[PDB]
RNA sequence: UCCAUUGCGACAACGAGCGAGACCCCGGCCGCGGGCGCCGCGGGACGGCCCGCGCGAGCGGGAGGACGGCGGGGCGAUAGCAGGUCUGUGAUGCCCUCAGACGCCCUGGGCCGCACGCGCGCUACACUGGCGGGGCCAGCCGGCGCCCGCGAGGACGCGCGGAGCCCCCGCCGUGGCCGGGACCGCGGGCUGGAACGCCCCCGCGCACCAGGAAUGUCUUGUAGGCGCCCGCCCCCACCGCG
C-alpha cells in the first residue's frame, strides 16, 4: 500500500501460463484468472514466497515472479500440505500433485476414456448427458 | 476497571503489548486456517491471533468467578454460513486455536482450572488492571 | 430557551418557520428532541401524524423497499451526512431547506374519476394540505433511490442534491417534474 | 439468557448484603420483554448500567436518548445522587427505553415534596409520555393458514 | 427422628390441587411447617389435523395438558418415620393426585 | 465498458488531481471518483497525504463516508 | 440450580397412568353391558391399586360372594403387572340413571335389538329423562331404518345448549354403534341439567322482592 | 421396540423372521403410521382424538 | 338504531325457547399470600364523567386513566350436499380370494426413472452492498468439561447451560467483478446388517441487469426483514405448528 504512482517497471498486463493477466487489480484475485489456481490456493503461495499479497499486480517485479514459478511446481517441499492440492492419491502412481491450465484438460478427458471401456454407470450416463449424482430430473430443469 | 474503558482499544492496545512482551506466539499452523467452518476465506490482517488472545481474557475477566469452557467461548465467535441456496444457519467456531490460546495463557499462571473449564487467577486481574488504567489516560 | 434542541447537536431548531401558510399548521418543527427516533405510535387517529417532527416523518419513508425494511439507525446516519452536506454548500441551516423543499413539492391540483359515462371523464378537483406534505416526502425519497441504484454515487448525496434543487424550485429534479406533470394533466382535465 | 422476572434480578442480589441496605428507593421500567430494575441513594451524581457508565451504551446514536431527562430536568438532582441499574429482556433499543423510564420514576420518588413531584411530572411528560408510562403493546400469536399473524398462504384459484 | 423428607405432588387440574394444599398445610403446621413451592407450569402440547383424510381447509386441532406441580420439602427433621403417616391419613382421599415422598 | 486506472502513472496525480482537488471547498472519494475518472481507493490514499500536509480537514467521519473541508481557501 | 431430567419420572409416572385408565374405560365399556357401567377413576396408592366403578345395579357385577369381580382383579393384574392382592377394586352405585347418557343410550340400543321400532324407544327414554328432572334430551338414529339411502330422524323434547363453555358441565353426550342385518345403525344422545351440582349457569339472574 | 414387558421376553424358525427391526405401532389401533413417540405415547393421530378427552388433553386457546 | 332477528317504538296477536351475546384461555395495571423455580387468590372499565344532539334506543367530540368503546384465540344454531374418507381401527352390509394364497415371512427392484405443460415455496440479480476482525442484547425454552483433528467428527469424564439482524474499524470500487453458487473432478468421515443417504476440504465456476398478457395478501408491535425451537426421524427440513 502507500503506491500511489506506477513503478518504473510497471508492466500494464502480464503473460503467464498463456494466460494474460492485468496491473490494476490486486496479486491475490489476478491469479484466480488462471485455471488451477483459486484464492485459497494463492495466499498460500504467495506467502511462502515472501510476496506481499495487498499489491497491485502490475508492481510484481520478475524476481519475484519467478520464485513464484518455483512453488507451483514443487509445492509439496516448500511446506504446503496435501489436503489443499487438486490431485490426491492419483489413480496411477500414488502420488500428490497440483494440476494446473492445460494439464486439467488432458486430466479430465482420460478419465471417462479409463470411465468408458471399464463399463460403468457415471460413464454411460455422461455420453447422453444426464445428471450423475442422484439429483432429481424430471421435474423443472426443461426449457 | 476494565468496563470503564471501551472494549474496542483496550484489546488492540493489550494485543501490541503482549506481542511485544513475549507472552503469547503465533504457532506455524496459523497460516493456513480459517476461524470456522462458517467463515470463506482467511484472515486478512497477520496479527489476529492476538487480537483473539486480548478478547478472551477479556472475557475471562468479565465472569469472574464462573467457568468457561471452551466450546462456550467458540459459541460467542460464531457466524453465519451462506452459499448454499438454502436457508442460512448459524455454526459455532473453531477449537484448537481457543485450546492453543488457553493452554499458552494456563502456562504463564494468569489463568487457572478448577472443577470444570477455567478461570481468572489473582494475577491476571492484577495486570489486566494495571494495564487498563495505564491506557486509561 | 432553557434547553434548545439542537438537531444531532449542531444546527438549532429556533429561527425555522414556514412561509407558505396553507401547509405551515401541518409542519412540526418545536419538537424535534436530538434524534429522529421517536416509537410514538402515531398514525392511530386520523390527523396525528400531523404532530410528527418533519425529520422522523423523512426517515420513516428511506427505509421502504422490502430489501432495507426495519433500519432506521443507518437512516438517521444518512440523513446526518446530507445535512452536514448541506450546510457546506449553501452555507445555511438545512431545516429551512427542507421545509421549503416539501412545501414547493406537493401538487395544489389533481384529477379524479367521478364523472363516469363510461370513459375517464376525470374531473379537477383540489388537494388537502396532508396529502401535499405526504406527496413531497415520498417524491424525495423515491428521486434520490432511483439515482442512486446501480451508480457508484451514495443514497446521501443523491438525497441532498435533490433537496436542495427543490428546494430551489428548479425542475431539474424529479420531485418538481411530477409535481408539474401532475397539474398539467389535471388542468387539461378541469 | 435472562428472563427478566428471575427472583435473581428483581432482589439483586448481585450486590453485597451490606451495601444492599444502603439502597432506599426501588424502581421498575419495561418496555417488550425487557425489564429494568434500578436502586438509587444518596451520592455524588453517579449512575451505571450492568456495571458499566451511561456514557458508554453501545448503540451509541441513542446515547442522547438515555440522557434526556437529565438535561431536562437538570443536574442538579442527578449530581445529588448515585444510582445502580440492571436490564435484562430482549432487546438493545427496548433495553434503552426501559433503562430511560426506570430514571426518569426513580428520580420522581426521591423526592419527598408530592407538590414538586406533581411538577416534575408536569414538566416532563409534556415533552414525551412514555417517560413514565409503560408502552403496552406487545407482540401478538400466529395462527395455521399461514406463516404470519395476520398474513395469509397465497391461493392459486386455477 | 430426623429424615429430611419431601413432599411432591402432581396434578391436571387445578383445583384440588390447591385444595390438596389447604389440608396438608392445616395438617402439617405442628409437625413442623409445610410451605410450599409452585413450579412453572409443565404443558404438554399437541397439534393434529382435525380431518382423517386429508381434504378441504387444512384445520388443525390445538390440544394440550397442564400439569401442576407442588413440593413441601419442609418437614425436614420435624417428622419422624410414622409421623409422615399421620398427617398423610388424615388429609383427604381426593381420588386423584399423585404422591411421593422422599428423605 | 468505462474502465478506469489503479495506480497513477507518474505525473498524472500532481499535473492535475492535486490541482483540480486543492480548487474544492468540499469533497469526497466517490466525487472524485467520478470527476477524474479514477477509482475510490487512490482517492482514499491522496486523501490521507492531503489531512497529513493540512490542506483539507475532517468534518464527519465514518467507515461508509468522511467528507473534508478546505482549510486553505 | 435444578436439573430438569429428574422431575421428568414425576411427570411420565402421572402420564402413563392417565393411559391406564383409558384401556379400563374401554374394556369395562367392553364388558359390564348389563351392569350399567359408566364410568371409572383410579388411585395409585403405592402399595396397591384402587379402582371406584358407577354402575346402576352393582350386584350383578358384585357377583355371588365377590366372584366376578375377584375374577376381574386377578386378570388385571397380569396385565398390569401388578402383585395380585393389591389390586382391589371398589364399586359405587348411580342413583339418577336418568341423568346420566351412557345408562339411556345402552338401554336403547337393548331394546333396539329387540325390534321394537325406533319411536317409541326414543320418546321413553325422554320421558325417563324428563322424570328424572331435567331440561331437555335430543336422540338420534342415523342408518338404513327403511329400504335403502339411509336417512337421519331425529327426536327431542325441551330445550338444548349447543355451544359455548357451559355445554361442556351442562351437557352429557354420548354415541353407541348397533351392528344388524342391514347394516350399521349409529344412535347419539344428549342431555342438559342446567341446574347440575352447585354450579351456576351464567347470564341467568335471580332477584329479590 | 416392546411397549411393555409383557409383548415378549427376548426349518422355518432359521428366517421366520430375521430381519429384525423397530417396529412401533399404536398401542390402541396397531398401525405402523403416524405414531406420537413424543411424550411416550405411541398413539395415531387418528386413534387419538377419540380418547384424548378421556386422558385429559382439552381444547383451549 | 346495531358488526349482529342488537335494541326502541307500534301492530290479531299474546307468551316462550335456540343461535348472537353472555361463557372459557392468553396479555396488559394494582393488592394479599406464599416462595428451590415467580405462582395461587382477588380488584380494575361500565358508553361510567363533561359537552352536543336524539321521546327513545343510541350517535360526535374532550378528559382522566395501565388499557376506551367487539385486544388475540376456543365453542359453534335449523336444514342440507349422492362433497372426502371401506387404505386409521376387534366400525361394518353385499361381493371376491382362501394351500402353486390377494394370508404371513424372506432376497432383490421400484414408488425418485424424463424431448414436454403448471401449483405452493427457497436462493439472487448488488454499494440502503459482499469479505475479514471485534463489541453486544431474546423467547417457546434450554447440558457440559478435558484431550485429538484445518474441519466435519472422535476417546474419555462429569452434572451444568442461550443468536441473527444491528453497532465500530478496515478492504473491494460499477467490471456477469471479490455479485450468484447450479454442474463436474481427485479426497476425508457419520447412520446403519447394508449407501443409492447426509456432513467437511481443494479445484471448475450455469442461468440471472428487477421480469409480457395475467394475478395474490395486508391496517400496530401489523407488513416486511432476521434468526431460533418442536413434529415426523437410524441419517436428513427449502415443509408444517410455534
Amino acid at each position: 500500500m502507500t503506491t500511489i504512482v506506477q513503478p518504473n517497471d510497471y508492466r500494464d498486463l502480464l503473460r503467464m501460463f498463456n494466460t494474460n493477466i492485468q496491473g490494476k487489480v490486486v496479486l491475490e484475485c489476478a491469479l484466480v484468472g488462471i485455471k488451477g489456481i483459486g484464492r485459497r490456493f494463492a495466499n498460500v503461495a504467495l506467502k511462502k514466497a515472501n510476496i506481499d499479497v495487498h499489491k497491485r499486480a502490475g508492481e510484481l517485479t520478475a524476481a519475484e515472479e519467478d520464485a513464484l514459478m518455483k512453488v507451483l511446481e514443487d509445492p509439496l517441499s516448500h511446506g504446503i500440505p496435501a489436503w489443499m492440492l487438486n490431485r490426491n492419491n492419483d489413480f496411477e502412481s500414488g502420488k500428490d500433485m497440483h494440476i494446473l491450465v492445460n494439464t486439467i484438460a488432458s486430466t479430465h478427458r482420460a478419465d471417462l476414456e479409463r470411465l468408458r471401456k471399464t463399463r460403468c454407470e457415471r460413464g454411460v450416463r455422461h455420453h447422453h448427458n444426464l445428471k450423475v449424482r442422484g439429483q432429481h430430473t424430471k421435474s423443472t430443469g426443461r426449457r | 476497571s476494565v468496563t470503564r474503558v471501551p472494549a474496542d482499544v483496550f484489546i488492540n492496545s493489550f494485543a501490541a503489548h503482549l506481542k511485544n512482551r513475549g507472552i503469547i506466539k503465533c504457532p506455524a499452523f496459523t497460516d493456513y486456517v480459517k476461524t470456522g467452518v462458517s467463515r470463506q476465506y482467511a484472515p486478512r490482517d497477520a496479527d489476529w491471533f492476538y487480537i483473539k488472545a486480548a478478547s478472551v481474557i477479556r472475557h475471562f475477566y468479565i465472569s469472574g468467578s464462573h467457568s468457561i469452557g471452551v466450546a462456550g467461548l467458540a459459541r460467542k465467535y460464531s457466524s453465519l454460513q451462506k452459499g448454499k441456496t438454502t436457508p442460512h444457519h448459524t455454526k459455532r467456531a473453531s477449537c484448537k486455536v481457543i485450546r492453543s490460546i488457553v493452554s499458552q495463557f494456563l502456562g504463564q499462571k494468569l489463568l487457572i482450572a478448577g472443577e470444570r473449564g477455567r478461570h481468572i487467577s489473582p494475577n491476571g486481574r492484577k495486570m489486566v488492571e494495571d494495564f487498563a488504567e495505564g491506557l486509561q489516560k | 430557551m432553557s434547553l434548545e434542541v439542537a438537531l444531532f447537536n449542531k444546527w438549532p431548531l429556533t429561527d425555522v418557520k414556514c412561509q407558505d401558510e396553507s401547509l405551515e399548521a401541518y409542519i412540526s418543527i418545536d419538537n424535534h428532541s436530538f434524534v429522529p427516533h421517536s416509537a410514538g405510535r402515531w398514525s392511530a387517529k386520523r390527523f396525528r401524524k400531523a404532530k410528527c417532527p418533519v425529520v422522523e416523518r423523512l426517515t420513516n419513508s428511506l427505509m421502504m423497499h422490502g430489501r432495507n425494511s426495519g433500519k432506521k439507525l443507518m437512516a438517521m446516519k444518512t440523513v446526518g451526512e446530507a445535512f452536514e452536506l448541506i450546510n457546506l454548500y449553501t452555507g445555511k441551516n438545512p431545516v429551512q431547506v427542507l421545509v421549503d423543499a416539501v412545501a414547493n413539492s406537493g401538487p395544489r391540483e389533481d384529477s379524479c374519476r367521478i364523472g363516469k359515462g363510461g370513459q375517464v371523464r376525470r374531473q379537477s378537483v383540489d388537494v388537502s394540505p396532508l396529502r401535499r406534505v405526504n406527496i413531497g416526502i415520498y417524491n424525495i425519497a423515491t428521486g434520490a433511490r432511483k439515482a442512486a441504484f446501480r451508480k457508484v454515487r451514495p443514497f446521501a448525496e443523491c438525497l441532498a442534491e435533490e433537496i436542495m434543487n427543490a428546494a430551489a424550485g428548479a425542475d431539474k429534479s424529479y420531485a418538481i417534474s411530477q409535481r408539474n406533470s401532475v397539474e398539467r394533466i389535471a388542468v387539461s382535465n378541469r | 439468557m435472562a428472563k427478566g422476572n428471575r427472583r435473581d434480578l428483581l432482589e439483586r442480589n448481585d450486590i453485597e448484603v451490606r451495601e444492599r441496605d444502603k439502597y432506599t428507593v426501588h424502581t421498575l421500567g419495561k418496555k417488550k420483554n425487557s425489564v429494568a430494575v434500578a436502586f438509587v441513594k444518596a451520592g455524588k451524581g453517579d449512575i451505571l448500567v450492568n456495571n458499566v457508565p451511561l456514557a458508554l451504551v453501545r448503540p451509541e446514536i441513542l446515547r442522547t436518548k438515555v440522557s434526556e431527562p437529565i438535561m431536562i430536568l437538570g443536574e442538579s438532582l442527578f449530581k445529588g445522587l448515585d444510582m445502580n441499574i440492571k436490564v435484562a429482556g430482549g432487546g438493545h433499543v427496548s433495553q434503552i427505553y426501559a433503562v430511560r423510564q426506570a430514571i426518569s420514576r426513580g428520580v420522581l420518588a426521591s423526592v419527598k415534596d408530592e407538590a414538586a413531584r406533581s411538577e416534575l411530572r408536569a414538566k416532563l411528560v409534556s415533552y414525551d409520555r412514555q417517560l413514565v408510562v409503560s408502552d403496552p403493546r406487545r407482540c401478538e400469536a400466529k395462527k395455521f393458514g399461514g406463516r404470519g399473524a395476520r398474513a395469509r398462504r397465497q391461493k392459486s384459484y386455477r | 427422628m430426623h429424615q429430611k423428607y419431601t413432599i411432591i405432588v402432581v396434578g391436571k387440574d387445578l383445583k384440588l390441587v390447591e385444595r390438596y394444599v389447604k389440608s396438608i398445610v392445616k395438617e402439617g403446621r405442628a409437625f413442623g411447617i409445610s410451605g410450599p413451592c409452585r413450579a412453572p407450569v409443565r404443558r404438554l402440547t399437541i397439534t393434529t389435523r382435525k380431518s382423517p383424510c386429508g381434504e378441504g381447509t387444512n384445520t388443525w386441532h390445538r390440544f394440550e395438558l397442564r400439569m401442576y406441580k407442588r413440593t413441601f420439602w419442609v418437614t425436614c427433621g420435624g417428622n419422624d418415620i410414622s409421623t409422615i403417616l399421620s398427617k398423610t391419613v388424615v388429609i383427604p382421599g381426593i381420588q386423584v393426585t399423585v404422591e411421593v415422598e422422599e428423605p | 465498458k468505462v474502465d478506469y486506472p489503479t495506480l497513477f502513472a507518474d505525473e498524472a496525480a500532481m499535473n492535475e488531481a492535486l490541482k483540480f482537488i486543492k480548487n474544492s471547498k468540499c469533497i469526497t472519494h466517490t466525487q472524485i471518483c467520478e470527476r477524474l475518472r479514477v477509482s475510490v481507493a487512490l482517492a482514499k490514499r491522496v486523501m490521507r497525504q492531503l489531512v497529513k500536509s493540512g490542506d483539507f480537514a475532517i468534518v464527519s467521519k465514518s467507515s461508509r463516508m468522511t467528507i473534508f473541508k478546505n482549510m486553505t481557501k | 440450580i435444578v436439573r430438569r431430567d429428574e422431575e421428568n419420572v414425576y411427570y411420565s409416572k402421572y402420564l402413563n397412568d392417565c393411559i391406564m385408565e383409558a384401556e379400563l374405560h374401554e374394556f369395562f365399556s367392553r364388558e359390564l353391558v348389563d351392569a350399567g357401567y359408566a364410568s371409572c377413576s383410579l388411585c395409585r396408592t403405592i402399595d396397591s391399586i384402587c379402582v371406584i366403578i358407577q354402575c346402576a345395579e352393582p350386584e350383578v357385577v358384585m357377583g355371588d360372594n365377590h366372584y366376578r369381580l375377584h375374577k376381574i382383579e386377578y386378570l388385571l393384574a397380569g396385565r398390569f403387572m401388578c402383585d395380585p392382592k393389591n389390586f382391589n377394586i371398589w364399586v359405587d352405585k348411580i342413583i339418577k340413571r336418568g341423568l346420566s347418557a351412557e345408562i339411556m343410550v345402552d338401554n336403547l340400543r337393548a331394546k333396539l335389538e329387540e325390534a321394537m321400532p325406533i319411536r317409541r324407544a326414543a320418546y321413553s327414554i325422554i320421558r325417563t329423562a324428563m322424570r328424572a328432572g331435567a331440561a331437555g334430551c335430543e336422540v338420534i338414529v342415523a342408518g338404513k331404518l327403511r329400504a335403502q339411502r339411509a336417512r337421519a330422524n331425529k327426536f327431542k323434547e325441551g330445550c338444548l345448549i349447543s355451544t359455548g363453555h357451559p355445554k361442556r358441565i351442562f351437557l352429557a353426550e354420548a354415541t353407541r354403534h348397533i351392528k344388524m342385518r342391514q347394516g350399521v345403525i349409529g344412535v347419539k344422545v344428549r342431555i342438559y341439567n342446567p341446574n347440575i351440582r352447585g354450579a351456576v349457569m351464567p347470564d341467568k339472574i335471580e332477584i329479590g322482592a | 421396540e416392546a411397549d411393555n414387558i409383557n409383548l415378549a421376553s427376548g426349518m422355518r424358525e432359521t428366517e421366520f423372521c430375521t430381519h429384525i427391526a423397530h417396529k412401533r405401532e399404536c398401542r390402541i389401533c396397531g398401525n405402523y403410521n403416524s405414531v406420537y413417540r413424543k411424550y411416550g405415547l405411541f398413539i395415531c393421530r387418528r386413534c387419538f382424538k377419540e380418547n384424548a378427552g378421556k386422558i385429559g388433553f382439552v381444547k383451549l386457546h
